[PDB]
């Protein structure tokens, strides 16, 4: 079925939130421009990822119901969920069509950062899966806002309460998946997998922030809070 | 305890 009035109103105020976060083109433009070191990028990631935080914790906050939520609930998915989210929203960006050649730039630039090889693979096979997807904007903010209302969270009091705040943007990102890519039933199921393949890389976070190949890994208060470091 | 999550979260 097609959206309600109630859920294009839903749809169009989350994509307002959505749309406050830092230009893609912003970030590409400053990876493809000049190559850096391990150590230069270490610092570019904690900005980006410091940024990335307080954008999230702006967009979670005008989620429908959030403020509803018992205060340590709260903590608890915005913790659980600010990792997935960036890189989330790395793939996003990573999908962004460039001119020619500038994708297999962006591409090697990143893959020379300094991140360890064991995480350049499963992070790459993630991002061209999801490029694969051809999700639209509206269906990376929903995604987005389904993985910061997960009921799954390690410590959520009241999964039920959650639940009862997923439940609608489960139902009109289905619905777009129906409307956008009605020549594929599964894509929306695809969607909902690539959530689990997600979790695996919150599972090794620290340690892929740990092993970047640099001497000091110096992280932002507001990033030793949410990443399980220092 | 994360007073600049908690920051984040109730300031506005
Ligand atoms: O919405 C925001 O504001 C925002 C969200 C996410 C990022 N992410 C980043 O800057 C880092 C950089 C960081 C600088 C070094 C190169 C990758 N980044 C990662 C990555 C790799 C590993 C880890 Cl642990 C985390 C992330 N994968 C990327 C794929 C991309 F196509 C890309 F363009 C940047 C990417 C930026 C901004």
């Amino acid at each position: 079925m097609e959206l309600t009035p109630d859920q294009q109103t839903l749809l169009h105020f989350i994509m307002d939130s959505y749309n406050k976060q830092r230009m893609p083109q912003e970030i590409t433009n400053k990876i493809l421009k000049e190559a850096f070191s391990a150590e230069e990028n270490f610092l570019i990631l904690t900005e980006m990822a410091t940024n990335h935080v307080q954008v999230l914790v702006e967009f979670t906050k005008k989620l429908p119901g959030f403020q509803t939520l018992d205060h340590e609930d709260q903590i608890a998915l915005l913790k659980g969920s600010a990792v997935e989210a960036m890189f989330l929203r790395s793939a996003e960006i990573f999908n962004k069509k460039l001119p020619s050649g500038h994708s297999d730039l962006l591409e090697a630039r990143i893959r020379n950062s300094g991140i360890s090889d064991e995480y350049i693979t499963p992070m790459f096979s993630f991002y061209k899966s999801i490029g694969e997807l051809k999700m639209t904007q509206e269906e990376y903010a929903l995604l987005t806002a389904i993985v910061i209302l997960s009921p799954d969270r390690q410590y959520i009091k009241d999964r039920e309460a959650v639940e009862k705040l997923q439940e609608p943007l489960l139902d009109v990102l289905q619905k777009l998946c129906k409307i956008h890519q009605p020549e594929n039933p599964q894509h929306f199921a695809c969607l909902l997998g690539r959530l689990t393949e997600l979790r695996t890389f919150n599972h090794h976070h620290a340690e892929m922030l740990m092993s970047w190949r640099v001497n000091d890994h110096k992280f932002t208060p507001l990033l030793c809070e949410i990443w399980d470091v220092q | 305890d994360h007073q600049l999550l908690r920051y984040l979260l109730d300031k506005d």
